[PDB]
RNA sequence: UCGAUGUCGGCUCGUCGCAUCCUGGGGCUGAAGAAGGUCCCAAGGGUUGGGCUGUUCGCCCAUUAAAGCGGCACGCGAGCU
RNA sequence: CGAAUGCCGGCAUGAGUAACGAUAAAGAGGGUGAGAAUCCCUCUCGCCGUAAGCCCAAGGGUUCCUACGCAAUGGUCGUCAGCGUAGGGUUAGGCGGGACCUAAGGUGAAGCCGAAAGGCGUAGCCGAAGGGCAGCCGGUUAAUAUUCCGGCCCUUCCCGCAGGUGCGAUGGGGGGACGCUCUAGGCUAGGGGGACCGGAGCCAUGGACGAGCCCGGCCAGAAGCGCAGGGUGGGAGGUAGGCAAAUCCGCCUCCCAACAAGCUCUGCGUGGUGGGGAAGCCCGUACGGGUGACAACCCCCCGAAGCCAGGGAGCCAAGAAAAGCCUCUAAGCACAACCUGCGGGAACCCGUACCGCAAACCGACACAGGUGGGCGGGUGCAAGAGCACUCAGGCGCGCGGGAGAACCCUCGCCAAGGAACUCUGCAAGUUGGCCCCGUAACUUCGGGAGAAGGGGUGCUCCCUGGGGUGAUGAGCCCCGGGGAGCCGCAGUGAACAGGCUCUGGCGACUGUUUACCAAAAACACAGCUCUCUGCGAACUCGUAAGAGGAGGUAUAGGGAGCGACGCUUGCCCGGUGCCGGAAGGUCAAGGGGAGGGGUGCAAGCCCCGAACCGAAGCCCCGGUGAACGGCGGCCGUAACUAUAACGGUCCUAAGGUAGCGAAAUUCCUUGUCGGGUAAGUUCCGACCUGCACGAAAAGCGUAACGACCGGAGCGCUGUCUCGGCGAGGGACCCGGUGAAAUUGAACUGGCCGUGAAGAUGCGGCCUACCCGUGGCAGGACGAAAAGACCCCGUGGAGCUUUACUGCAGC
RNA sequence: CGAGCUAGCCCUGGCCAGGGUGAAGCUGGGGUGAGACCCAGUGGAGGCCCGAACCGGUGGGGGAUGCAAACCCCUCGGAUG
RNA sequence: GUGGUUCGUGGAGCCAUGGGGGAAUCUGGGCGGACCACCGCCUAAGGCUAAGUACUCCGGGUGACCGAUAGCGCACCAGUA
RNA sequence: CGCGGGGUGGAGCAGCCCGGUAGCUCGUCGGGCUCAUAACCCGAAGGUCGUCGGUUCAAAUCCGGCCCCCGCAACCA
RNA sequence: CCGAGGGUAGGGCCCGUGACUGGGGCGAAGUCGUAACAAGGUAGCUGUACCGGAAGGUGCGGCUGG
RNA sequence: GUGGGAGAGGGUGGUGGAAUUCCCGGAGUAGCGGUGAAAUGCGCAGAUACCGGGAGGAACGCCGAUGGCGAAGGCAGCCACCUGGUCCACCCGUGACGCUGAGGCGCGAAAGCGUGGGGAGCAAACCGGAUUAGAUACCCGGGUAGUCCACGCCCUAAACG
């Protein structure tokens, strides 16, 4: 894991690349890819609604499967492990015996060669997807639906996971990858395991350009603008924030809690 | 050094031409205006 | 003088004043000699090269007969910087 | 009308002045003509040649070719022209685009939203310098040609014949179909040599009849074939997936091939045939043509970045779509239909001139500027698209003639000295290519490093190793190795081609920036921290629908600071902000009606109204520092003196820790000392009295990097002592063309006074014949700009906030 | 009414002579209990080096009713990101 | 909660209506400037309606209207160059 | 020279504002505990409020001058 | 040819010296406290770590030389 | 060699309960903590004590001993795997094949370091209440690194018999 470099240039010193030994196949499943329209941060009016985006290598989108109850009870053999340029994680190729192939988001410690199944049945194992109600408690799980039939949403990023800490009535208690404590519905499919590529968090971009390749462009500080531009613009040399610190648009950026309070969602949440 | 006029035969009609003045009510009035002043040309001519 | 009289310093080119730095001529001396002091006359000419600082000024190095003080929009940017 | 830096027009002055637009450069003969430096032809000279040559795309739109013209346009001239008039000129089933596909985006039946105008939007549709598609060599015109002609190839549609098969689609499946760097084999383009082939000719001026000299030695081409290469397994069984179905595709199993073996596709070769085909001489062309010729038509070498091509390897940042194409089946229809081959017929619209790094495009100009793709020969220097010369081809820049002043510009050289110049070595010099030796502190071990400093460099003869091509051999091409000699001041002999070291500051670094006075110590940067955000996320845009975020999910996304890395980042929560707090306080509409009132005969209608219940906010409670921020005063004390480890007391929310310190911060100030210098307000080292450093508006260091900013040496210099001479382009004289700001009028002198206080204009005096040229800048408070500084105006605008008052948002 | 200048982004194409340095990995040899590692070859990475095209605009002179309403000469920065 | 009216919250009615409530059909309902009695006026919650009125692209008539810097911007091949 | 704050027993601070009536800690002197010192305990002393002027009955206190200390400012030029 | 040496360039070691600075030694009777020696009045010492005018204080672990 | 034994020897993966702390819930009231005595702290916004649920980390009570094990450092709930050293019986094999050991190599308590993760209790530093002349200590209330885990460094010690 985590390939380093001799410093035969600066920026090649502290730089770091992932280890692709996991990656078993170097071109994707033409059947399962579709093209990715790159936004540039712009929305349906040619307006930038997210700052500092664009540039960066073109990507092909892998259409990946987050509902696993299409295929209930069918198994599949894990065919390949691939690079997915659109996510932290890696994707698994898996041929269902159905003859139907899909991509899956690859759990940690999932060999090529595994059979894998999805359903209320099904053994408690890496790759396997069940409703939450049949996962035994204290099981480490990932790629969880929030509400039934709606698709995996939680714990999908490289190294992420969730624990099933309990059950109460129709619902079950999870610790999220953020340590929030959430009730989720019995009938939500979650595939067991953590996600892995867990070493993802140690990569060191190492040089400016490598940040461009991921399509994020320079971020210039409020501090360095003029008043027209930012709450922190101005002041002759440097100068400190001179007010409670703020976003360009003017709301306070240290401590302000933005979660809408009257969300009904909130009955189902117990933590930080 | 590179100047303000970089003539391109398509942009012009694409931009200021007649079919384009007519989709925007803004431009329909451009025409209304021009036509009533008796412009010989309501639109730049092309090619 | 604001329907504009470009500001410090330098360089260039100077000209003028004398309340004289030096050279010429003087009185007095607490002037033996040499060399000084101090005041008078005298504007003819002369009045160095460098280290530092934008500096003018100043301080300093090495000299000198001496290494003068001023005015000319603090001389001079339709002459330069 | 006399004034408004008035308005519109006319004409002056400046003035025969400055200019005539690249310093690539001209000269002469002859022709035409009213007229010739300027037009045509010849000759000689110079200039481009990874162009200043040639071909495409934009844009331009008759500029194209011919005849007749010269008033205007042409920076002069014009007999010429891109100018006037007139006439001619653009030929396509295969080139480009359309009766083909889709991309961003646009549009938009369904749908959704919005006072109206309108906004969104799945499908479809439109949209190309991308995907798909069938033409190559030559000849002809004054002017068009892959367009016409000639030779040889090819596509699609319609109809028919023959043979074959369940045919059949907008549907299913395959394919189209892909990045970056490096790169194998074999070709081609292109190029060099040849003693061989072909060829007009030539022997000068001392020599040469020669294996002399000069010229040239190919192009295109179906099938078939041959050489390199691309693509692709075959059979069956099962079959629940590919929104119907499928024999297809997917998946499992079994059996064969493992390789291109077979099938297939493309490149190149050869190819029936077809075509070109020099120098030179002659002819007369404005420019082409006669013969050369019956031309020759071949070996060798170099060799792509191009081709086989979807080739191969590696890497992470992970690399379009749809149709054409093939296959599969559904309706349907199967005397259909489709597949194959052959034959006949049918084949539309638009562009095609010319310019195209520019005198035809964008820059008011025949403007030293800008403008995308391709080709871009030869020799030499290591390479090369570099530099020098040079071919084809194209040019001498649309004012000239002379003179040989000051001064200017751009160059060249310089006795002795060598930074003394100066804000500063600014400028300029020195250095310089390659081969070899050799190379420090320090370091993140890569670097530092072209460190530094040195040696070599040509020519000639002899000996000689390996490589690619050839057979292993000659020849040819490439890399060398040793020996002896020759010549000059000098051998990278001209041209292109780093000056170097020591040492601070700031910034880690390559990058970004004020188009057009700032390129930087500023921005950005990987990286650290805080903080928000459970996903119909936060946040942004939008009245909204919708969209971005993201077809992402906390190893994610947003916001803020800090800014590689090393070592670190102390103390204060009183105020402010944010976070938590069921209580208490206070509080809006609302609820509540005690009680009061108007009016009526009255039942009534109407109005007012205290307690009490009643959000958020604020108050109160607490937390919070990589949140806004803040981090003391006086007095004494040690056995010389000084100072004060110690103490006292007043205050605070707490009293500045480390480290650093006269600093990009130090006022006093050129502090004091030390170092460098003959001399140092700068610079380096240190002290601490820090006016007024101090820890993520980070503190102190740091190798490497810097067109950043200081200081110092070496080297070398016209920077200087201090100037000189020389070159060209101007300046000057002559011929041609001929502006400009400015301008109350002018017959426009000095001094000393006076004057609104700085007089050619008033006083007194002095000087002074009229008018010019080339020169200098002291003066006309010279020109320019209705002063930007400063003040005024109850003038304006950008910006801020615990100014006022509102609105969005929450 | 304007993004035919200019700033960003999206889609699709194209361009970067020539030299230099020599990372990983691979292979071999040494090492060892096995390793680490060491050496050598090969290999060919990099906001690496020098330098044309191309993109810039460092300093200086010229220009200043200009060739030019931002140009010219010399010098200089990047040049596989 | 607003708008209209002379009415700017004012004793603020009338006319209109975004929100909450929410009737009756002659003895039913609105109005005369908060509200109450009295006395009057008038019959909302559907529609149509010439003329008298505004303007002048066009035609005509007339000017103590202009006469080519005037009069339309255009007397002329002008919304042109 | 400007604005604002101060000057009180020996040292450091209250009191001044709102006139009468000067307090707090330490130090000092006397006693005590101790072998003795410090600590510790008990007692005590000590002042004209910078100064000169005025106001009042009366002034540290209200007012003005002068002298001082602390702080702030000294901009466009 | 070689050549004493001379000159130019760049390294290594050793000596001396240097504003200032670090600690150390020593010095009849200075200042501050009381760490250790008697449960030295918190058992002592100990490696390390953070702090603190100063001896030293505390954390973790160890030693008994209680 | 054969057979045979004891053991907290080491490495890995699991797992149990006791207590602490936070949380939810119930009841229930005016104090609880703390000390030499206290104060800071906590509590009517419902604390302490009590009960039921849950989360999480660390350490393993009686057995346990003046015991065992290891070369040293060191090693203690329980279970399984892999695994080192060591002793005994029998006298079966080989025939001096030994001892030590400069360098070298490796292990090496705690505390410290790096990059992640984990953080209940404890706790340098720090803040506060006390004590003192003072108290940057000793006592008390708070409390961050750290203690734990993985990987990688550090190489020290009254590392002592
Ligand atoms: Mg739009
Ligand atoms: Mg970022
Ligand atoms: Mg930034
Ligand atoms: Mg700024
Ligand atoms: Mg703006
Ligand atoms: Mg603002
Ligand atoms: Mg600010
Ligand atoms: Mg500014
Ligand atoms: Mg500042
Ligand atoms: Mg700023
Ligand atoms: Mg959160
Ligand atoms: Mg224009
Ligand atoms: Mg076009
Ligand atoms: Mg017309
Ligand atoms: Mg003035
Ligand atoms: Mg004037
Ligand atoms: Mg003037
Ligand atoms: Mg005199
Ligand atoms: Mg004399
Ligand atoms: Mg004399
Ligand atoms: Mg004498
Ligand atoms: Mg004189
Ligand atoms: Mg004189
Ligand atoms: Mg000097
Ligand atoms: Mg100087
Ligand atoms: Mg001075
Ligand atoms: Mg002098
Ligand atoms: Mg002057
Ligand atoms: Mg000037
Ligand atoms: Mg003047
Ligand atoms: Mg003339
Ligand atoms: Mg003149
Ligand atoms: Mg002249
Ligand atoms: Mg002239
Ligand atoms: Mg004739
Ligand atoms: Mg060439
Ligand atoms: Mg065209
Ligand atoms: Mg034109
Ligand atoms: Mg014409
Ligand atoms: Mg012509
Ligand atoms: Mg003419
Ligand atoms: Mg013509
Ligand atoms: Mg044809
Ligand atoms: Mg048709
Ligand atoms: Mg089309
Ligand atoms: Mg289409
Ligand atoms: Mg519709
Ligand atoms: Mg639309
Ligand atoms: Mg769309
Ligand atoms: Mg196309
Ligand atoms: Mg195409
Ligand atoms: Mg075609
Ligand atoms: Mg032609
Ligand atoms: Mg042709
Ligand atoms: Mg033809
Ligand atoms: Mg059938
Ligand atoms: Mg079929
Ligand atoms: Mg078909
Ligand atoms: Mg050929
Ligand atoms: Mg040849
Ligand atoms: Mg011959
Ligand atoms: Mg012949
Ligand atoms: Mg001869
Ligand atoms: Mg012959
Ligand atoms: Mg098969
Ligand atoms: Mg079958
Ligand atoms: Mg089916
Ligand atoms: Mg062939
Ligand atoms: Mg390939
Ligand atoms: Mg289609
Ligand atoms: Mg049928
Ligand atoms: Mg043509
Ligand atoms: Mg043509
Ligand atoms: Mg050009
Ligand atoms: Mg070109
Ligand atoms: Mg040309
Ligand atoms: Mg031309
Ligand atoms: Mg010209
Ligand atoms: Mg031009
Ligand atoms: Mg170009
Ligand atoms: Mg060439
Ligand atoms: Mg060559
Ligand atoms: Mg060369
Ligand atoms: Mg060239
Ligand atoms: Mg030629
Ligand atoms: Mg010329
Ligand atoms: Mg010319
Ligand atoms: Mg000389
Ligand atoms: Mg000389
Ligand atoms: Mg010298
Ligand atoms: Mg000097
Ligand atoms: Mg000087
Ligand atoms: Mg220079
Ligand atoms: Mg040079
Ligand atoms: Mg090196
Ligand atoms: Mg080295
Ligand atoms: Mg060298
Ligand atoms: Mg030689
Ligand atoms: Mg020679
Ligand atoms: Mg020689
Ligand atoms: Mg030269
Ligand atoms: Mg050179
Ligand atoms: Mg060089
Ligand atoms: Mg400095
Ligand atoms: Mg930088
Ligand atoms: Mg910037
Ligand atoms: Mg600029
Ligand atoms: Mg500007
Ligand atoms: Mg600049
Ligand atoms: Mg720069
Ligand atoms: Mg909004
Ligand atoms: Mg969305
Ligand atoms: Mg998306
Ligand atoms: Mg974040
Ligand atoms: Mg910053
Ligand atoms: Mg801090
Ligand atoms: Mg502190
Ligand atoms: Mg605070
Ligand atoms: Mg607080
Ligand atoms: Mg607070
Ligand atoms: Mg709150
Ligand atoms: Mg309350
Ligand atoms: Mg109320
Ligand atoms: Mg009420
Ligand atoms: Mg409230
Ligand atoms: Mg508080
Ligand atoms: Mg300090
Ligand atoms: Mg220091
Ligand atoms: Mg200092
Ligand atoms: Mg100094
Ligand atoms: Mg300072
Ligand atoms: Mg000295
Ligand atoms: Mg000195
Ligand atoms: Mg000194
Ligand atoms: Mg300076
Ligand atoms: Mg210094
Ligand atoms: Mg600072
Ligand atoms: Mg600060
Ligand atoms: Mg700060
Ligand atoms: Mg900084
Ligand atoms: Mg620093
Ligand atoms: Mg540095
Ligand atoms: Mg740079
Ligand atoms: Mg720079
Ligand atoms: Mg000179
Ligand atoms: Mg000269
Ligand atoms: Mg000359
Ligand atoms: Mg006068
Ligand atoms: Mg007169
Ligand atoms: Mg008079
Ligand atoms: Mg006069
Ligand atoms: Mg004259
Ligand atoms: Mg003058
Ligand atoms: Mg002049
Ligand atoms: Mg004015
Ligand atoms: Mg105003
Ligand atoms: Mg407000
Ligand atoms: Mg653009
Ligand atoms: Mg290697
Ligand atoms: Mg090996
Ligand atoms: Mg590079
Ligand atoms: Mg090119
Ligand atoms: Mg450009
Ligand atoms: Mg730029
Ligand atoms: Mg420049
Ligand atoms: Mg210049
Ligand atoms: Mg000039
Ligand atoms: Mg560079
Ligand atoms: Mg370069
Ligand atoms: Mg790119
Ligand atoms: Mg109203
Ligand atoms: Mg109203
Ligand atoms: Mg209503
Ligand atoms: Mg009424
Ligand atoms: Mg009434
Ligand atoms: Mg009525
Ligand atoms: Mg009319
Ligand atoms: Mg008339
Ligand atoms: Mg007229
Ligand atoms: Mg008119
Ligand atoms: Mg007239
Ligand atoms: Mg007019
Ligand atoms: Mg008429
Ligand atoms: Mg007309
Ligand atoms: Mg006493
Ligand atoms: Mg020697
Ligand atoms: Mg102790
Ligand atoms: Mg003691
Ligand atoms: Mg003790
Ligand atoms: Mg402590
Ligand atoms: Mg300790
Ligand atoms: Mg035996
Ligand atoms: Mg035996
Ligand atoms: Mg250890
Ligand atoms: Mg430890
Ligand atoms: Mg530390
Ligand atoms: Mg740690
Ligand atoms: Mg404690
Ligand atoms: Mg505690």
């Amino acid at each position: 894991a985590v390939k380093k470099f001799k410093p035969y240039t600066p920026s090649r010193r502290f730089m770091t690349v992932a280890d692709f030994s996991e990656i078993t196949k170097t071109e994707p499943e033409k059947s399962l890819v579709k093209p990715l329209k790159k936004t540039g941060g712009r929305n349906n009016q040619g307006r930038i609604t997210v700052r500092f985006r664009g540039g960066g290598h073109k990507r092909l989108y892998r259409i990946i499967d987050f509902k696993r109850w299409d295929k209930v009870g069918i198994p599949a053999k894990v065919a390949a492990i691939e690079y997915d340029p659109n996510r932290s994680a890696r994707i698994a190729l898996l041929h269902y015996v159905d003859g139907e192939k899909r991509y899956i988001i690859a759990p940690d410690g999932l060999q090529v060669g595994q059979q894998v199944v999805a359903g209320p049945d099904a053994p408690i194992q890496v790759g396997n997807a069940l409703p939450l109600r049949f996962i035994p408690v204290g099981t480490v799980v990932h790629a969880v639906e929030l509400e039934p039939k709606k698709g995996a949403k939680l714990a999908r990023a490289a190294g992420t996971s969730a624990q099933i800490q309990g059950r109460e009535g129709d619902y079950v208690i999870l610790r999220l990858p953020s340590g929030e404590l959430r009730k989720v519905h019995g009938e939500c499919y979650a595939t067991v395991g953590a996600v892995g590529n867990a070493d993802h968090k140690n990569i060191v971009l190492g040089k400016a350009g490598r940040s461009r390749w991921l399509g994020r462009r320079p971020h210039v500080r409020g501090a360095a603008m003029n008043p027209v531009d930012h709450p922190h613009g101005g002041g002759e040399g440097r100068a400190p924030r001179g007010r409670p610190p703020a976003s360009p648009w003017g709301w306070q950026t240290k401590g302000l809690k933005t979660r809408k309070r009257r969300k009904p969602s909130s009955r189902f949440i117990i933590a930080r | 050094m590179k100047r303000t006029w970089q003539p391109n035969r398509r942009k012009r009609a694409k931009t200021h031409g007649f079919r384009a003045r007519m989709r925007t009510p803004g431009g329909r009035k451009v025409l209304k205006r021009r036509r009533q002043k008796g412009r010989w040309r309501l639109t730049p001519a092309v090619r």
